[PDB]
């Protein structure tokens, strides 16, 4: 019954990533005064299937890889970690109920930079690596503020249990008391996943080749599935963290509906933002963190440690 | 149920063909003027993406090369380089007089008289430039050309 | 010379300007040397023009700056007319200003939107090519071709405006300022866009003139120079408009100048629609301009002139002229030499993009690699005219 | 065309045909001129 | 035949056409925006 | 043009403009595709007398 | 007459400084940019449903070439070679002779459609409206050889498209 419950989490994730690609192309289209996919299946509902079948029958590129082992680890590591990040999410009950769910998710996402680093080193092209190194410095940079911001929030929740975040926001969303942190959190999840205006990997491809340049259609398609899995998961986490739905233990499915709608609307705000702004230059997205977000994140971390004490509002430990 | 091998191969062939024509990611050499009409084929009025044809594709994920402008002798080696890097199945669409056969610089010393001297071409789109609608007709002709492929059916009878 | 990165836009992206091979030396993120290699769209156009009559050579000028089709035609026509010593009639001069400003709008939409598209701002590109698509219809209704009209010819224009065109142009112009405003709601005050353009590719006024720059590249640095105002050529002395002038000489001022030129073009188009006069469209002189198809099938003299005009062509008196116009990209000029026959002896094309691109190395000094994309975009380079 | 029918000419096609490219009815170019230089035909007579 | 029939503007000219930049100024002043933001924090903290 | 009033209010508010006054699309404010035949004028040299080419 | 595109001096009162501080920290202009994109999502797309819907053209449109006939059925072309002489791309090749009835008619009329620039000079130069550019723009082919038109092809195009071509000439011949 648990093996089933795992496949009731893995398979639906892959299908959501499949149909996020349709939703992305159609939302971008209508913001650009066009229709987007609407020919392959009714309203483009078969576009993801055609793209999927097309890529896996495509002739593979020539690996020409320096390290065969690290060539195959990178996609396996990326895909496996992306699926693993979903096991502690309370929707409203987690698949695995962890007492340190927040650290488990924070710790697991820190390993996601190995896929970037390995594939770049295994690519066998010198400009591919400098692409991977530039991306890694961006990923680990915006992890810093995510950890500190997450630390600040958990000082009003009182635990690392992800299901305790629901109880904290039973009376009111944490978006009110922590909107300065929700702003910098939301951006850092854009930069964490390498999304516009932070998708320097795709934008500067000609200047510096991206790390995923060497993989064939099938293997490259897997790198891409892991990347939207993270984007959906980081907005599900954004919803639980700052827009906590109320849980009625007799009607759990009502939580799952209201919860799901909030996850989509943030996930479609990623698409909304992609269609609205130009890209950052690399030294500018490093300036934004080390010289804007980090000073404010540290000041608000100091504030959110002092505030519970001076208002007598320290949350329970249990 | 009961089914022959011939029937199975015909249906699988229809599946892969439907996928390949439904998801045509084009690489575009915007060599000259004809690239401007290629850009109008992506703009709102025609919107090639609604057919499943992505606006921008990398050379090594592309399915079709669209040669939109004059191919000069200085540029010909680079175009053949890109063509070789493209993974199969690969198709070339020749757009406009210049690429089709040299056009209005056909008698020039610096111009390749047609891109079929460099790479194999599947569809020729006439015009100087072809209208965005004329290019769209050409791409839809490539989809029908792909629909009629019989790779599996031939393989069975080998 | 930490490393030399030979950047070929051979695998071209959705820009369509052409293809540029750029050879750079990157001492880290910074750029120390930039070396454009520009033979890839060289088609021998100037030599081919020597084997064509003056009329046969005109379509070559559509295909130079292939986003300024009717402005390139006007430069050729103004040069040939000057050697012929003839004058186009007043109605055609207004049609040539009217479509000269519709062409300026066409060019700046491509210039600003593809500049922004390269710097990641994809959406305004789609917003504005719905407008360019409506402008392409004006081109097709007067000439039959969406792009290469071949409409502006020495002596005037090929045909008269079809009935109902001026109303449709007015309807387009009435809604168009709002379209520009939407574009500025996404770029003018956007901090990301400003960070990518402000104080990038600065050019001093003194270095601009010596390097041969023209157009926005001068006016961004504060030089008060516009050929339409100082050396007017059609009816531009009869239309009121202001020249936008920059103050810092960076990309952001050049971006602002172009966006303000689009507004002044709509201002001019408004005056052309109201002041359009009646009359004929081509010089009433059949040894230069072909007669009407009705007269050619009725009159012996018209048939003879029709027969000779479309075979030998009109002969141009011997002489050499340098004619330049304020093209959207800059000063577009032709040095045209006539040996007295019906085919030009030499036709040298002065492309504003030729000098601007040569000035890239100067502008790129002390900038990151990602800035070079912004510098090339603000120059508005199309390789049809860079190479010819 | 219902309100404003096209003028009738006997040479105009009655059955419109669509693009025949890639089919056994496609158009194949060929020269429409007759031979220029005629060759002298040797006599069948053998006498030496 | 009939007097010349050409493409001409309607008698009286066309109506005025806007060309000037118009970005309408929206939103509350600087002071008000901070007060609304800070007011929300206090309500959330309370 | 066929947007309900609520959606009209929304997109007007988001952009800060009265979009319905200056719609991007064209409906029936465009010229008719069929127009009356023209009668174009003749040039200044269409004279039956005092029109010697040597003086122009 | 010139104007300054960017010569403002920012005000240095506290009220204005706070306005820019609020803008810098609260991302005001960035939200405004998000508003414009949101408005377009609820605007109607400009896309048309090709091939069921087509983009508007005019009578003057320059498309595929065809050779025309008189109402009686005789070919309009008299082999004057004015089109061949004018053709900027040298796309036209003509040969002629006296027909069996002594008429001045071509025996070869060819257009290399891959040389042609679709400029329409040949129809401007024809004295008898024999060569025209039709309204067809959908005739892309799979092989290069299918784009080298001989006389039969262009005569067949005239027979195929005469109904439309004649109406387009009727609509524009007065402008010409
Ligand atoms: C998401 C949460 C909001 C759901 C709102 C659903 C909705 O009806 O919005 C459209 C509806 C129409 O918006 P509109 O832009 O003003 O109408 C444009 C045309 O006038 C529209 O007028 P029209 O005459 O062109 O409409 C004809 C239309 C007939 O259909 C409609 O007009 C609306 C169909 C949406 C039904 C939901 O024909 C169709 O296309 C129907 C075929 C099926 C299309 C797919 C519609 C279902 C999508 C949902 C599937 C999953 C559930 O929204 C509103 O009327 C505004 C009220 C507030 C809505 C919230
Ligand atoms: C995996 C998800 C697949 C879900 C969609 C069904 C896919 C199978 C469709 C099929 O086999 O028939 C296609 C058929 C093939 O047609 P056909 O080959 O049977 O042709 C017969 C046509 N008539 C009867 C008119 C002569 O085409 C369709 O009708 C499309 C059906 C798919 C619609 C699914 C959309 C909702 C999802
Ligand atoms: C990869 C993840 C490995 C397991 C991570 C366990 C975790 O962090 O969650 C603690 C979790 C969560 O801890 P918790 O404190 O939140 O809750 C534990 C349960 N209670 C509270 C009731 C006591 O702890 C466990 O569930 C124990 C799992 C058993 C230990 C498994 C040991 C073997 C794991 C494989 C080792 C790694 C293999 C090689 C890896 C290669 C290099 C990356
Ligand atoms: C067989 C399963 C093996 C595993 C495959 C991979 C995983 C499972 C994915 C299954 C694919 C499901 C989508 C099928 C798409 C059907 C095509 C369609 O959408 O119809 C619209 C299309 C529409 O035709 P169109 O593409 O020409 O449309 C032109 C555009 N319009 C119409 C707007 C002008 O219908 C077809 O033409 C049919 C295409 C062939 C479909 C062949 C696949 C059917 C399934 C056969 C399986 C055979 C197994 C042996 C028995
Ligand atoms: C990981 C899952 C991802 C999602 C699903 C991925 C898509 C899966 C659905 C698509 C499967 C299609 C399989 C065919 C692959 C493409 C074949 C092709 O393109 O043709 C090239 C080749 C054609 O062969 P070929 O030899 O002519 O091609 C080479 C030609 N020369 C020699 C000139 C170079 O097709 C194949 O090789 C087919 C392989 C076997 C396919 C299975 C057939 C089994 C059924 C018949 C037996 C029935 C007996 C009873
Ligand atoms: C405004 C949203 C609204 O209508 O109220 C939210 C409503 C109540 O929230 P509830 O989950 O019951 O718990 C609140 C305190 N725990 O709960 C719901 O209405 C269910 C969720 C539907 C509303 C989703 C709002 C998401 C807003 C964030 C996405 C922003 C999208 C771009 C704007
Ligand atoms: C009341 C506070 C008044 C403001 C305090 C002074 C603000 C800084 C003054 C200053 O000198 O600013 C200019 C300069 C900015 O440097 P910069 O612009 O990056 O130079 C490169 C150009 N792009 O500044 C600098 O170069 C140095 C600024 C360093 C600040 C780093 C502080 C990081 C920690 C954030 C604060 C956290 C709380 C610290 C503990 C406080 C305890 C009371
Ligand atoms: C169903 C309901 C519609 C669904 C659409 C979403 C809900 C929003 C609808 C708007 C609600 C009505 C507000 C308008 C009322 C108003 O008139 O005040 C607006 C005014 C500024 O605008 P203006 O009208 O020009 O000011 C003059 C007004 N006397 O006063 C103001 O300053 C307010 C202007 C709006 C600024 C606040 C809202 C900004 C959006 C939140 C910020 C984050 C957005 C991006 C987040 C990323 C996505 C998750
Ligand atoms: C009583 C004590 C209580 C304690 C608090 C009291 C004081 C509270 C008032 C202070 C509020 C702090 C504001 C926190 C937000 C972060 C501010 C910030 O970092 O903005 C500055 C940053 C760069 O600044 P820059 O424009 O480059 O200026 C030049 C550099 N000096 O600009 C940027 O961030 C650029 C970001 C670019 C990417 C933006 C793309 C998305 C924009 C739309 C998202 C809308 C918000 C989404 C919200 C999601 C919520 C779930
Ligand atoms: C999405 C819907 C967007 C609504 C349309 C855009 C809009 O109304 O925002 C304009 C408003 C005014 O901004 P502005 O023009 O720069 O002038 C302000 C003077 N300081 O700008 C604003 O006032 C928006 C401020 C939003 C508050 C900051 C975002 C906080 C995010 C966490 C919630
Ligand atoms: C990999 C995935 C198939 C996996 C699956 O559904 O099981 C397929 C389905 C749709 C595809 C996407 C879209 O079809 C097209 C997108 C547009 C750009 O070309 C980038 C790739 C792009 C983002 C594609 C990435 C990937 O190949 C996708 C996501
Ligand atoms: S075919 Fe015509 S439009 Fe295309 S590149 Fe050549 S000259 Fe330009
Ligand atoms: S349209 Fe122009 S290039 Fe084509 S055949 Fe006629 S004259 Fe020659
Ligand atoms: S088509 Fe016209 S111009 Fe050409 S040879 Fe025939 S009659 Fe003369």
């Amino acid at each position: 019954m648990f093996m089933i419950n795992i496949l009731m989490l893995i398979i639906p994730i892959l299908l959501a990533v499949a149909f996020l690609t349709l939703v992305e192309r159609k939302v971008l289209g209508y913001m650009q005064l066009r229709k987007g996919p609407n020919v392959v299946g009714p309203y483009g509902l078969l576009q993801p299937i055609a793209d999927a079948i097309k890529l896996f029958i495509k002739e593979p590129l020539r690996p020409a890889t320096s390290s065969a082992s690290m060539f195959i680890l990178a996609p396996i590591m990326a895909l496996g970690l992306a699926l693993t990040m979903w096991i502690p999410l309370p929707m409203p009950y987690p698949l695995i109920n962890m007492n340190l769910g927040v650290l488990f998710m924070l710790a697991m996402s820190s390993l996601a930079v190995y896929s970037i680093l390995w594939s770049g080193w295994a690519s066998n092209s010198k400009y591919a690596l400098i692409g991977a190194l530039r991306a890694v410095a961006q990923t680990i940079s915006y992890e810093v503020t995510l950890a500190i911001i997450l630390l600040s929030v958990l000082l009003m929740s009182g635990s690392f249990t992800l299901s305790t975040l629901i109880t904290t926001q039973e009376q009111m969303w944490l978006i009110l008391p922590a909107w300065p942190l929700a702003m910098m959190w939301f951006i850092s999840t854009l930069a964490e996943t390498n999304r516009a205006p932070f998708d320097l990997t795709e934008g500067e491809s000609e200047l510096v080749s991206g790390f995923n340049v060497e993989y064939a259609a099938g293997p490259f398609a897997l790198f891409f599935m892991a990347e939207y899995a993270n984007i959906i998961m980081m907005n599900i986490f954004t919803a639980i963290l700052f827009l906590g739905t109320s849980h009625n233990p007799h009607m759990p499915e009502l939580y799952t509906i209201n919860f799901t709608i909030k996850s989509l609307l943030l996930t479609m705000s990623f698409l909304w933002i992609r269609a609205s702004y130009p890209r950052f230059r690399y030294d500018q997205l490093m300036h934004l963190l080390w010289k804007n977000f980090l000073p404010l994140t540290l000041a608000l971390c100091m504030w959110h440690v002092s505030l519970p004490i001076l208002t007598s509002g320290i949350p329970p430990q249990t | 149920p009961s089914s022959r091998g011939e029937y199975v191969v015909a249906k699988l062939d229809d599946l892969i063909n439907w996928a390949r024509r439904s998801s045509l990611w084009p690489m575009t050499f915007g060599l000259a003027c004809c690239a401007v009409e290629m850009m109008h084929m992506a703009a709102p009025r025609y919107d090639m993406d609604r057919f499943g044809v992505v606006f921008r594709a990398s050379p090594r994920q592309s399915d079709v090369m669209i040669v939109a402008g004059t191919l000069t002798n200085k540029m010909a080696p680079a175009l053949r380089k890109v063509y070789d890097q493209m993974p199969e199945p690969r198709y070339v669409v020749s757009m406009g007089s210049c690429a089709n056969g040299g056009g209005y610089y056909h008698y020039s010393y610096s111009v390749v008289r047609g891109c079929d001297r460099i790479v194999p071409v599947d569809i020729y789109v006439p015009g100087c430039p072809p209208t965005a609608e004329a290019l769209l007709y050409g791409i839809l002709q490539l989809q029908k050309k792909i629909k009629r492929e019989k790779r599996l059916r031939i393989w069975y009878r080998r | 010379l930490v490393s030399n990165l030979t950047l070929n836009f051979g695998p071209q992206h959705p820009a369509a300007h052409g293809v540029l091979r750029l050879v750079m030396e990157l001492s880290g993120e910074m750029v120390r040397k930039c070396d454009p290699h520009i033979g890839l769209l060289h088609r021998g156009t100037e030599k081919l023009i020597e084997y064509k009559t003056y009329l046969q050579a005109l379509p070559y000028f559509d295909r130079l700056d292939y986003v300024s089709m009717m402005c390139n035609e006007q430069a050729y026509s103004l040069a040939v007319e000057k050697l012929l010593n003839i004058r186009p009639p007043p109605r055609a001069q207004w049609i040539r200003v009217l479509f000269g400003e519709i062409t300026r709008l066409l060019n700046h939409i491509m210039a600003v939107t593809t500049h922004a598209l390269d710097i990641g701002a994809m959406t305004p590109f789609f917003w504005m090519f719905e407008e360019r698509e409506k402008m392409f219809e004006f081109y097709e209704r007067v000439s039959g071709a969406r792009m290469h009209a071949a409409y502006v010819r020495p002596g005037g224009v090929h045909q008269d405006l079809p009935l109902g065109l001026m109303d449709d142009i007015y309807e387009f112009s009435k809604n168009f300022s709002l379209r520009i405003d939407e574009l500025e709601e996404m770029l003018t005050n956007n901090r990301i866009w400003r960070n990518r353009t402000v104080d990038i590719g600065i050019v001093t006024a003194e270095d601009a003139l010596n390097y041969g720059f023209s157009g926005v590249m001068l006016r961004g640095s504060g030089i008060q120079w516009d050929l339409r105002k100082t050396q007017p050529y059609d009816v531009y002395d009869q239309v009121e408009f202001d020249v936008p002038i920059g103050s810092r000489g960076d990309c952001y001022d050049r971006y602002l100048c172009r966006v303000e030129e689009m507004r002044q073009s709509i201002r001019i188009i408004s005056q052309c629609l109201n002041k359009m006069p009646p009359g004929e469209i081509k010089v009433d002189d059949a040894k230069v301009s072909p007669p009407k198809r009705a007269e050619m099938k009725t009159s012996m003299e018209s048939l003879i002139h029709h027969f000779k005009l479309y075979t030998e062509g009109y002969q141009v008196p011997p002489g050499a002229t340098y004619t330049a116009i304020e093209a959207p990209k800059g000063e577009f000029g032709v040095y045209l030499v006539s040996d007295g026959s019906s085919r030009p002896y030499r036709c040298k094309i002065k492309a504003p993009g030729f000098a601007h691109l040569a000035g890239l190395d100067k502008m790129s000094k002390g900038h990151m690699l990602a800035d070079v994309v912004a510098i090339i975009g603000t120059q508005d380079i199309v390789f049809g005219e860079v190479d010819r | 065309p219902t309100v404003k029918p096209p003028t009738a000419r006997k040479f105009i096609w009655t059955n419109h045909k669509f693009n025949l490219s890639g089919t056994p009815q496609q158009y194949v170019p060929y020269s429409t001129t007759r031979k220029k230089i005629q060759e002298w035909v040797p006599p069948s007579t053998p006498y030496k | 035949a009939s007097k010349v029939k050409q493409d001409m503007p309607p008698v009286g000219g066309y109506g005025p056409i806007d060309y000037k930049r118009n970005l309408p100024r929206r939103g509350l002043s600087g002071y008000s925006m901070f007060a609304v933001g800070i007011g929300a924090l206090l309500f959330g903290y309370w | 043009a066929s947007a309900t009033r609520f959606i009209q209010w929304l997109r007007n508010w988001a952009s800060g403009r009265d979009l319905q006054a200056k719609l991007q699309l064209r409906y029936q404010e465009i010229s008719k595709r069929t127009q009356p035949p023209p009668k174009l004028p003749v040039g200044p040299s269409h004279k039956l007398s005092n029109n010697y080419y040597c003086t122009r | 007459t010139y104007k300054y595109v960017n010569l403002r001096e920012p005000s240095m009162d506290m009220k204005s400084v706070t306005d820019r501080a609020a803008q810098t920290l609260l991302w005001t202009e960035l939200i405004r940019g998000l508003g414009m994109t949101l408005s377009y999502l609820f605007r109607e797309p400009a896309t048309i449903n090709y091939p069921f819907e087509k983009g508007p053209l005019s009578p003057r449109f320059r498309g595929e070439h065809a050779l025309r006939r008189y109402p009686s059925g005789e070919e309009r072309c008299i082999a004057c070679k004015l089109c061949e002489a004018v053709c900027p791309a040298q796309a036209i090749t003509i040969e002629a002779e006296p027909r069996a009835d002594g008429s001045r008619r071509t025996t070869r009329y060819d257009i290399d459609m891959t040389k042609c620039i679709y400029c329409g000079f040949c129809q401007e130069a024809c004295p008898v409206d024999a060569i025209v550019e039709g309204p067809n723009f959908e005739f892309s082919t799979e092989t290069h050889e299918e784009l080298l038109y001989n006389k039969e092809k262009l005569l067949n195009n005239g027979d195929k498209w005469e109904a439309e071509i004649a109406a387009n000439i009727q609509a524009d011949y007065l402008y010409r």
